[PDB]
């Protein structure tokens, strides 16, 4: 059974009654016999909702986070792995999971080029209402993109690691809330 | 009943 693999994955992914999973499963299942999850289908599904703004980017951005984890394609137990870490995570470990949507090109470091791509998808998810409502010296990317990347201090030849990046946090308890992709 | 609405999109999606 499904569930059963997935509470195999435990805490990384406990989730509510770990058997909700495998209801899901046949449902999510029986509305796509597609069995592999491809980009561009996910893609359609923050297409068709997400009517505040147009997180595209963002929602092929998350794919690659569980996709490429070694495997191929998102078949539907990532498909949880994703709608867990998406919001519901708040005293157990998911940092290091942090550490990889927020690093599309693979892993080793965060690099101002890796931040500014979720950080321009990001913007796309920023509809015009609130983007206009933004402060002086900050409405774009690339000038937030230094909001971030000066919150850790790490100057050009400076790789935000694996490590201080969960670090970076520990001290300064203010940047889970700009970190967080919402 | 707080940011919860972001995971019901993607499942309550890939659903109906
Ligand atoms: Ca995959
Ligand atoms: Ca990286």
């Amino acid at each position: 059974a499904l569930s059963k693999e997935i509470l195999e994955e435990l805490q990384l992914n406990t989730k509510f009654t770990e058997e909700e999973l495998s209801s899901w499963y046949q449902s999510f299942l029986k509305e796509c016999p597609s069995g592999r999850i491809t980009r561009q289908e996910f893609q359609t599904i923050y297409s068709k909702f997400f009517p505040e703004a147009d997180p595209k980017a963002y929602a092929q951005h998350v794919f690659r986070s569980f996709d490429a984890n070694s495997d191929g394609t998102l078949d539907f137990k990532e498909y949880v792995i994703a709608l867990h870490m998406t919001s519901a995570g708040k005293t157990n470990q998911k940092l290091e999971w942090a550490f990889s949507l927020y690093d599309v090109d693979g892993n080793g470091t965060i690099s101002k080029n890796e931040v500014l791509e979720i950080v321009t998808a990001i913007f796309k998810m920023i509809s015009p209402e609130d983007t206009k409502h933004l402060p002086e010296d900050e409405n774009t990317p690339e000038k937030r993109a230094e909001k971030i990347w000066g919150f850790f201090g790490k100057k050009d030849d400076d790789k935000l690691t694996e490590k201080e990046f969960i670090e970076g946090t520990l001290a300064n308890k203010e940047i889970l809330r700009l970190i967080q992709f919402e | 009943m707080d940011f919860g609405s972001l995971e019901t999109v993607v499942a309550n999606s890939a659903f109906i």
